């Protein structure tokens, strides 16, 4: 155990906390002021470079039909294997 | 979840700006191999086989700043994690399997198919076929895996039997003036000639080893290279 | 009935047996260098070249050894 | 306009076994002793011959494999069917055994173990000791090491029996 | 009557056990090297070739050893 | 009395136990490659029918790895 | 339910498994030596460079076998 | 819940492990011994530098053999 | 289980010493004795284990 | 368990025996005592494990 | 567990004798006895692992 | 376990027969045939194993 701990990082300053929504967010209203103006036009490769993969992954979710269930990715206790919730 | 850290490189990228702000000739490389890769002469190759140089050179310079001064007390080692480790070998491995991959040359892989039309195709060349394309990546795991394991059990063990010869020149000196002095001091002659020959051992081990991580790259290269013959 | 049971000492059996895989690795390394000599005595001016694969040769036996090594390691610290 | 090869003026050649032929039970073997370029033993049928190799010694019965063997300075034994045996001492050569039953021994010198003596070789012994020390050089060092073994050799095989 | 009893700890033991085959596979390794250096000195024109082919032998067994390591994973971290 | 132990952990220990018997398959594959490469020295002429015969025996000793593999899964997972 | 248990002589167990350890260290060693005499019987002028590169084998293998003892000793104080 | 047991006859267990580490020194012997005589038979010139040089083969692996001996006798009486 | 290598250390001793006089007869004494010498050393090891044996045997 | 150890040892002897045979039959009645003296050694180190398989198994 | 190394040994006996038999076919007869009596031994051994086992199982 | 050291030992003995079928194949008959010998006996031993495997399993 002691041995073990001395295999870690001797620098570590800060750590930030985001939410995977709130950044989400933020990106996409980026991505739309962005790709909004009029002098780019939907049928630019830059246009749909941006937005087709992101929305096939989005209906892949959408249309995801599991028999099992997937635990929140977000949860506040992940370690336990007898608790998925 | 953004942690904010720092390479414990700093000092060694300060000297590195100090000493080599003027020009110097290297003539001592770990991985030499890189370099020469063809021995006979007229041999030619059409595909860009010394691409691999200059990650090689940059890799053994990151690689040896941070094991070899990681026998120095204290010094740490950023960058000691298995999925790290992953990730480096993947970009390198990978990336070289991509460039033979996009090449869109199918002939160059027919030497997957091993043996002679002789042996049954497909209860004993395809087997094969599939056993080598599950060594490749194999080949990739164990790379990253070799890399990993002799950092940590090699210092696992500096640092196990550093403790040992703390406590007992700390809690057991005093029998140099008692009468089990010469006990004492058989002990103390023994752990000095461990610490010198573990530290030996491990000095020719990180160099060891990355020579091989180097070769096992140039191997995978060397697998697809062909050499057409001047004329 | 029905008991979740978690004993705590078999973390030291297992490292143990982790341990007897060295007894091969460290053999396999003498018998390279008992060859080795039988080969330096059989063409002496290849020996340098023979030196350089024989290292080889215990840099990749070794590796295995501290793989066994390593889990030793993992169920030794936790 | 073709040369002869003075190969072709021997007609004793070297009868050479088959790979896939059946095997035959043999109670002799056909010795041929040579020195310089003449024979004292034209394939005569013997039980076995104990002969001095590099590594070691080695005893030939009719149907041993066939081999190539390095002589050294030692004696060789000849034992009859009859029983009766025959002892030379040789200084180099070869033997070539094949499988066939025959034993071709071709030596540079194959003396009779009787025509050598014993005080003769403590003397010539003493000297070469006495010359190893004022050797010129390496060579002549190494000169007298091969004599000194030889005579050794001969020693051995004189107090042997 | 029916009892049943759930061990936490017995995984160490399966690891341990799956380790210890690196024992053979270090010990083919030396085996291979060390035939490859007594033949090198025999044949040295052909070193490079043979060199291929014990790496194959390597490449062929060292894989074996990734499976019995795989599973020890697999008990280790379940 | 009578009782109906049914213990949870106890096909760790199988799965190890069989992949033990990948030590056997490892040293086997060692061998044959040594040989190849003492073989391939000697006679360098038939080295393609040499490395035929050396796959064909590694193919072998894999089927059974295969096997042992095999077992180890059952006992792991059933 | 929930029990857990603490076993004390568990450490005695797995210790005593490091040192088979050794078992094939010892022998390795041994070998080196064996081979080293057929090599200075074959060619005995190199009576020092042979006497180093067996010294080398032992000195890695002792390696080995201390990666070893570390283990049978930690746990032994554990 | 907790239970903390102290099984004294265990330490017997790891003191025999600990002695079949012996049998990989006293093999590692004879090894020395089964070449040796090779040689003074290839080169009776050197039967005394031979000689020294298993003595030492000897004194390595034997000294191996106490290390391990050290763990049999220390769990005998503790 | 100590003694399995043990004797098996020993037969390798009296094996090579057969193929060792065959090649060399004439030192068939110094080859007995260094046997001899392997015999006793291997058997040294032997009577340690058996010691240990004996002890957790009537203790 | 010992006994797998010492009889595979008897084996060996036995089977250099054949080879030092087969390169000097000659001296046949010499080696065969030399390995009768092996067989008579690792023999007694067997006897040593059957004693403790006896004395466990009726104590 | 015993068997392992008695058929081991048995195996290594004939594989000699094979070597041997080749080299010098004429001495076959003789090669062909002492290789039995070095397998009269070894399954001797055999049998009292094999007592054992009929003295444990049937007990 | 028992039968580990027993196909081991076959291998061995096949082993060493194709060497000597490489050194004297003219006389690959009785090498074949002493072969077999060795092979039934130490099949015999796994034979013996196996009864008291089966012997166990039922009981
Ligand atoms: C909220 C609190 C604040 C924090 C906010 C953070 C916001 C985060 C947003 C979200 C981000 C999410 C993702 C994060 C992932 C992080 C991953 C990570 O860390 O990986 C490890 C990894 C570790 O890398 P490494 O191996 O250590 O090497 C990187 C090193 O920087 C060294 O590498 P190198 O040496 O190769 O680098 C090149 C180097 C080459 O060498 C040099 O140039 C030498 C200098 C090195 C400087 C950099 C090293 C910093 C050392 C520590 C700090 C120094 C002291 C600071 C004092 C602070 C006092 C409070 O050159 C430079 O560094 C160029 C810059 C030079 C600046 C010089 C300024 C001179 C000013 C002079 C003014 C004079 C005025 C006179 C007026 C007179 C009036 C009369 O980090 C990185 O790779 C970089 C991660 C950065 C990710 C982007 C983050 C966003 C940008 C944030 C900027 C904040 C600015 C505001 C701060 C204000 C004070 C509070
Ligand atoms: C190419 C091969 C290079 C080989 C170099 C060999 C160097 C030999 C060094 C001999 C001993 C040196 C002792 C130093 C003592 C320092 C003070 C001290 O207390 O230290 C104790 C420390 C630790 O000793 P400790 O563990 O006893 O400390 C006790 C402290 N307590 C009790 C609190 C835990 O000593 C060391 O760690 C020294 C180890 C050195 C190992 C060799 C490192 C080589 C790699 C780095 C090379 C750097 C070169 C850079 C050049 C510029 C590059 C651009």
């Amino acid at each position: 155990s002691n041995p073990a701990d001395h295999f870690r990082p001797n620098l570590k300053a800060l750590t930030l906390y985001a939410e995977r929504q709130h950044y989400v967010d933020r990106w996409l209203h980026v991505k739309e002021r962005w790709l909004a103006p009029w002098y780019l036009p939907w049928w630019s490769p830059l246009f749909q470079l941006g937005t087709w993969y992101s929305q096939r992954s989005r209906n892949l979710f959408l249309v995801e039909n599991h028999l099992s269930y997937r635990p929140y990715k977000f949860r506040r206790n992940d370690e336990d294997r007898n608790n998925p919730y | 979840m953004f942690l904010f850290f720092f390479c414990d490189l700093f000092w060694l990228r300060l000297l590195l700006c100090m000493y080599y702000c003027v020009w110097s000739r290297l003539c001592f490389i770990v991985y030499f191999n890189c370099l020469m890769l063809i021995f006979d002469f007229l041999l030619f190759c059409l595909f860009d086989l010394y691409l691999f140089v200059g990650l090689c050179l940059f890799l053994l310079l990151w690689f040896m700043l941070f094991n070899l001064y990681s026998l120095i007390l204290y010094y740490c080692i950023t960058y000691l994690n298995l999925y790290l480790l992953f990730c480096i070998v993947f970009l390198l491995y990978i990336a070289f399997l991509f460039l033979f991959c996009f090449l869109c040359d199918f002939f160059l892989f027919n030497n997957l198919l091993v043996g002679d039309s002789f042996m049954d195709v497909f209860f004993i060349r395809f087997l094969l076929c599939f056993l080598e394309c599950f060594s490749l990546l194999c080949r990739c795991l164990s790379t990253f895996l070799r890399l990993f394991c002799n950092l940590l059990s090699s210092h696992f063990l500096l640092l196990m039997f550093f403790d040992f010869f703390y406590f007992i020149f700390v809690f057991f000196f005093y029998g140099v003036f008692c009468y089990w002095f010469i006990l004492f001091i058989f002990v103390f002659c023994f752990c000095l000639l461990f610490y010198v020959f573990l530290y030996l051992l491990d000095l020719f081990a990180a160099i060891l080893q990355l020579f091989i991580f180097c070769n096992m790259i140039l191997q995978l290269i060397m697998d697809f290279l062909l050499f057409l013959l001047f004329v | 009935s029905t008991v979740a049971i978690s004993v705590q000492g078999l973390h030291y059996v297992g490292t143990g047996l982790a341990a007897i895989a060295l007894a091969g690795v460290g053999l396999g390394i003498g018998t390279i260098f008992g060859n080795l000599l039988v080969a330096c005595a059989r063409q002496p001016n290849l020996t340098k070249m023979l030196f350089n694969y024989a290292i080889l040769g215990f840099a990749l036996t070794e590796a295995i050894g501290l793989f066994a090594l390593m889990l030793a390691f993992l169920m030794l610290f936790s | 306009h073709d040369l002869p090869e003075g190969f072709e003026f021997m007609e004793h050649k070297v009868v050479n076994k088959d790979i896939h032929a059946p095997h035959e039970n043999l109670e002799t073997l056909r010795l041929t002793l040579t020195r310089q370029d003449e024979f004292l033993l034209r394939e005569e049928p013997v039980k076995c011959v104990t002969v001095t190799g590099t590594n070691g010694e080695y005893g030939i019965y009719p149907g041993h494999a066939y081999k190539i063997v390095q002589l050294n300075p030692s004696p060789l034994t000849v034992e009859y069917t009859d029983g009766t045996t025959k002892k030379y001492f040789v200084s180099g050569g070869f033997a070539h055994i094949n499988n066939e039953g025959s034993c071709d021994v071709n030596t540079v010198e194959c003396t009779l173990l009787d025509d050598l003596d014993l005080a003769i070789a403590e003397k010539e012994l003493a000297a070469q000791q006495a010359a190893l020390g004022s050797a010129k050089d390496d060579k002549a060092k190494s000169v007298v090491e091969i004599r000194i073994s030889v005579i050794e050799a001969v020693i051995a095989a004189l107090k042997h029996h």
